[PDB]
């Protein structure tokens, strides 16, 4: 039941509880370790320690370093960890601020942990490692890999949390190897140089957010980036991504997205404000994405993107712009506009692209490759129950209309087909 | 007059030319590519090892006279005088790739003494005479390959002329394996993009494997370096999109553009990376013979001068053949695998999925050992 200060000097190991299974509710004071390898307050043990860390700062300082990073084996439940205030800081080139080993438990309510190492995450959490955490402010820099990393089954919950992580090549959170995430008033931030804010990726891993300002800059550095199967789940966030070669939503191969309700602008040179792949997403009573670029917003190449009661707007290039096999679907007013022609690029001429329109949508926009192509090409249109094209083709191929169905053509315009009913 | 005998140059100037040597080895990469792809049909998968083409006629100019001389130096682009380039072609033989060069002869051939002493001494090998008849002499050529290559190339020549004066030979394949062991399970079957149609084909996958990847605009294209045994290193380049046709990368291929991109990957570092890729196994015999005619050679074809390896008056190759093999797997050298305490966090994603130009290379000599392209990975 410590209730004050303990400093250390250039040794390891400040307070450590490794077993006896018992608990010390360190009520408060300092521990300003500053050995190499030093951890400040190591839980576990060789081969239900719960501690309560009340406030309390943990500026240790030292290579390999670590604040408290209680472990436990797989057996036996896990151990029980607490924490408040506890402005721990960290400045070592591995040092990290929280790391959970298996079947580890922590709640923390106040942390606002820092870190200046070289590759040092805030807190990174091993198998099991579930965690609740609110109000927290960890802030990374240098040249390191990630801020919150959370792998191997942990499950982890953010509320009110504000991630900033800084220096090349740094993940705001990174969850993979099987998560259940959630994030909840969350503004993860970033600074460039391949910093994706929100990296997610084993076809297992599931990350719901629910108004989190992820935001990025610098050079490519997706805003939110789902991998080999990941699945994102947004509610009313705002993916700012303004950045050189920066993608608002980059969903890869076998990735699943299932944004809903949020806003998604990218801006800045080359850039998409979605980019799915061989993927699926499906865009839910969104409210936009935006290009403002030299790319367009919504890069489909063979991916199932399904807009559905929001924009997506061309605002500065293009609009869907398909090059692959794509397989689109608009419905109830998805208003796909590019704020210029030739709203639905496409490089590909032959890019199979099984467009379609359904029951409220607004195509308000073209249809064009990149050059002036008379030939036959693996395009097609489809509406119905209201859904209505307003623009010129010159490259489509087939434009079946069913009942309600409103081409309402504007100009010149070579269509291999039609189908009026 | 013949040629004199070589002699051996000072270990001087053995290391200074390397440089020159690497320069000429990839120019003479990209004119013989540019050649094989016109000979080859268009969508034909090729593989070749400049390195031993450039042996084999190191050889050949080592026995070549002086009109011919000349002819051959041009077409391997080396500066005159470039003597150590015999000695200097030794130290680049690498261990990784196991090669196999040799020259057969009519028993009625003579060889000059001096250049069989001269080239055992280099190249640690002899001019093999054949047999009083040809038959025979095309079996025994089959059978001398097939066991002086671990068995690998089994059947290397068998449209061998009824009269054959002069024959050259050789093959070469590749034995060092991924520096870092991919894993067997991993490989699933995914889309490949020859054309319209979509084909499911093996492909191997690695969650963290170091690759060096970047965009090369000039060309458009996306170079991805992967790492062997051997201190090899395997060069890919791919179309920027599923649109640029990969004739289109192969055309728009320079010396210049080539050489900026070899260099600009080898100052780049191994990033982690969520690697997908085709398990490349590519066999390719073909006769040299075209190639020369194509090259603006034809010494080979008309009014041969090898005084330097004979005196016949009628002079001519009957027939010179190559064969190349590579084959790549999961069989890395080393399961590289982590553990969970690792903070790796991939990258950038790197995948093929279009017919791509392969390069393997030295990077201890940068030189470009072998050289080709895939369009059916099956």
């Amino acid at each position: 039941g410590d209730v004050a200060i303990a400093t250390t000097k250039a040794s390891e190991h400040g307070i450590n509880v490794t077993g006896r299974t018992a608990e010390v509710r360190v009520t408060g004071g300092t521990i300003r370790t500053s050995g190499n390898q030093a951890q400040g307050l190591r839980v576990g043990t060789e081969n239900v320690a719960s501690v309560f860390l009340q406030n309390l700062i943990i500026e240790t300082s030292g290579t390999g370093a670590l604040g408290v990073s209680v472990h436990e084996p797989q057996g036996g439940g896990g151990t029980r960890l607490s924490m408040s205030g506890t402005t721990v800081r960290t400045r070592g080139d591995d040092s990290f601020a929280l790391q959970l080993s298996g079947p580890a438990s922590a709640t923390l309510n106040d942390v606002a942990l820092e870190t200046a190492g070289q590759q040092a995450p805030a807190v990174v959490l091993w198998q099991g490692a579930q965690l609740n955490a609110q109000g927290l402010v960890v802030q990374v820099n240098g040249a390191g890999v990630s801020a919150i990393h959370a792998q191997d089954a942990g499950s982890f919950t953010l509320s009110g949390s504000d991630i900033t992580a800084r220096g090349l090549e740094v993940v705001g959170i990174y969850v993979q190897e099987g998560m259940q995430g959630t994030l909840t008033g969350t503004r993860v931030t970033t600074q460039g140089d391949t910093a994706p804010a929100l990296q997610v990726e084993d076809a297992g891993t599931h990350v719901s957010m629910n108004g989190g300002a992820l935001s990025t800059s610098g050079a490519n550095s997706p805003a939110a980036w789902l991998l080999a199967g990941g699945s994102a789940q947004f509610r009313d966030t705002v993916l700012r991504t303004v950045g050189e070669a920066s993608h608002g939503v980059d969903v890869a191969a076998h990735s699943e997205v299932e944004l809903a309700h949020a806003q998604v602008r990218a801006d800045g040179q080359g850039a998409h404000g979605l980019v799915v792949t061989r993927s699926s997403a499906m865009v839910r009573a969104g409210s936009l994405v935006e290009s403002t670029g030299d790319g367009a917003a919504a890069l489909l190449e063979s991916g199932h993107l399904t807009v559905d009661g929001s924009v997506v707007h061309g605002h500065g290039a293009a609009g869907l712009e398909v090059d692959g096999e794509s397989n689109v679907s608009l419905l109830n007013g998805a208003r796909l506009s590019s704020d210029q022609p030739t709203a639905i690029r496409l490089i590909d001429p032959r890019s199979v692209l099984n467009l379609d329109i359904k029951d409220r949508a607004q195509l308000l926009g073209d249809i064009a490759p990149e050059a002036q192509q008379p030939e036959q090409a693996r395009v097609r249109v489809a509406l119905a129950d209201g859904g209505t094209w307003a623009g010129r083709t010159d490259g489509v191929h087939t434009v079946r209309l069913l009942d309600r169905g409103v081409w309402t053509v504007t100009g010149d315009s070579r269509v291999a087909e039609v189908k009026l009913e | 007059f013949c040629p004199g005998p070589v002699t051996l140059c000072s270990d001087l100037e053995s290391h200074s030319t390397e440089a020159v040597l690497g320069d000429a080895l990839v120019d003479f990469s990209l004119k013989l590519y540019h050649a094989f792809s016109a000979m080859k049909k268009v969508e034909t998968n090729m593989a070749f090892s400049p390195f031993s083409i450039a042996s084999l006629l190191t050889q050949v100019l080592l026995g070549a006279g002086e009109n011919t001389k000349t002819n051959l130096e041009s077409i391997l682009s080396y500066p005159k005088d470039f003597t150590c380039v015999h000695q200097a072609l030794k130290g680049f033989t690498t261990k990784g790739v196991t090669s196999v060069s040799q020259i057969f002869h009519s028993p009625d051939l003579a060889i000059r003494d001096t250049f069989v002493n001269a080239s055992r001494t280099l190249y640690s090998s002899s001019p093999r005479v054949l047999s009083n008849n040809s038959d025979a002499n095309l079996e025994l050529i089959n059978t001398w390959v097939a066991k002086n290559t671990n068995n690998k190339i089994s059947r290397l020549l068998d449209s061998l002329p009824s009269d054959t004066r002069l024959v050259l030979l050789n093959a070469i394949y590749l034995s060092a394996k991924w520096k870092t062991t991919f894993d067997p399970k991993k490989t699933r079957m995914e889309p490949f993009h020859f054309k319209n149609s979509v084909i499911k084909v093996p492909m191997m996958n690695s969650k963290k494997y170091p690759v060096a990847h970047f965009i090369d605009q000039t060309l458009k294209a996306k170079v991805g370096q992967l790492q062997l045994s051997h201190n090899l290193s395997l060069v890919i380049l791919v179309p920027q999109n599923l649109k640029h046709r990969l004739e289109d990368m192969e055309q728009a291929l320079s010396p210049s553009v080539f050489k900026a991109i070899m260099e600009k990957l080898e100052m780049s570092k191994f990033q982690p990376t969520l690697l997908t890729l085709p398990r490349i196994k590519v066999t390719t015999s073909q006769d040299m013979l075209s190639i020369m005619e194509k090259l603006e050679f034809f010494d080979f074809s008309y009014d041969l001068n090898l005084c330097g390896l004979t005196e016949d008056p009628d002079l001519q190759v009957s027939a010179m053949q190559h064969q190349t093999v590579l084959e790549l797997t999961e069989t890395g050298v080393e399961a590289a695998a982590a553990s969970a305490i690792s903070v790796a966090r991939t990258l950038l994603v790197f995948e093929v999925q279009q017919p791509f130009l392969f390069v393997l290379w030295d990077q201890q000599h940068k030189f470009p050992v072998f050289m080709g392209r895939v369009y059916d990975p099956r």
